[PDB]
């Protein structure tokens, strides 16, 4: 049971969102930090069963919209068959 | 074994499918594949992943009513995969990104 942990309140932009899931989810060097390239890590790379916990996603909102499409394809990535646990606090 | 860009593209345009060197990440997984442990050549000798669907989340492809995209990895022989993959869609128009989906350039 793997964890990843997102400190929302220190995410100040998109790019920033990306570096912070590479480096909590080891993701290749070569990270394309978009939303396909999320998909690819999610679909091609890391292991399940994961527990993301995403704290203060509000402030990641705000920061930044983008937070949520973020959010969504962890969300896809669940629904079509990864073990995947979400925690919003 | 057909792997480069535009080895790659001509097949596809050609056959309307994937060489036989490929399999989907569904079926690598299935046969051992653990991406971590860069294995892939060990379970799968000679192939390479290719074939899942790509949704175009940012937008960079052009998008037409009905049109659907699939990727797939080049480039690749053995150990852990690269930053290369060949875009396709569902009325064969034929795509290439070097960089991990973030730029994309038509190459038929």
């Amino acid at each position: 049971m793997k964890k990843a942990v997102i400190n929302g309140e220190q995410i100040r932009s998109i790019s920033d969102l990306h570096q912070t899931l590479k480096k909590e989810l080891a993701l290749p060097e070569y990270y394309g930090e978009n939303l396909d390239a999320l998909w690819a890590a999610l679909t091609g790379w890391v292991e399940y069963p994961l527990v993301l916990e995403w704290r203060q996603f509000e402030q990641s909102k705000q920061l930044t919209n983008g937070a949520e499409s973020v959010l969504q394809v962890f969300r896809e990535a669940k629904a079509e068959g990864a073990d995947i646990t979400i925690i919003l606090s | 074994v057909i792997n480069t860009f535009d080895g790659v593209a001509d097949y596809l345009q050609t056959y309307h499918k994937l060489p036989d060197n490929y399999i989907t990440k569904s079926e690598a997984q299935a046969l051992g594949w653990v991406a971590s442990k860069g294995n892939l050549a060990d379970v799968a000798p000679g192939k390479s992943i290719g074939g899942d669907i790509f949704s175009n989340r940012e937008g960079k492809l052009p998008g037409k009513s009905g049109r659907t995209w699939r990727e797939a990895d080049i480039n690749y022989t053995s150990g852990f995969r690269n930053s290369d993959r060949i875009l396709y869609s569902s009325d064969w128009l034929i795509y290439a990104t070097t960089d991990h989906y973030q730029t994309f350039t038509k190459i038929r």
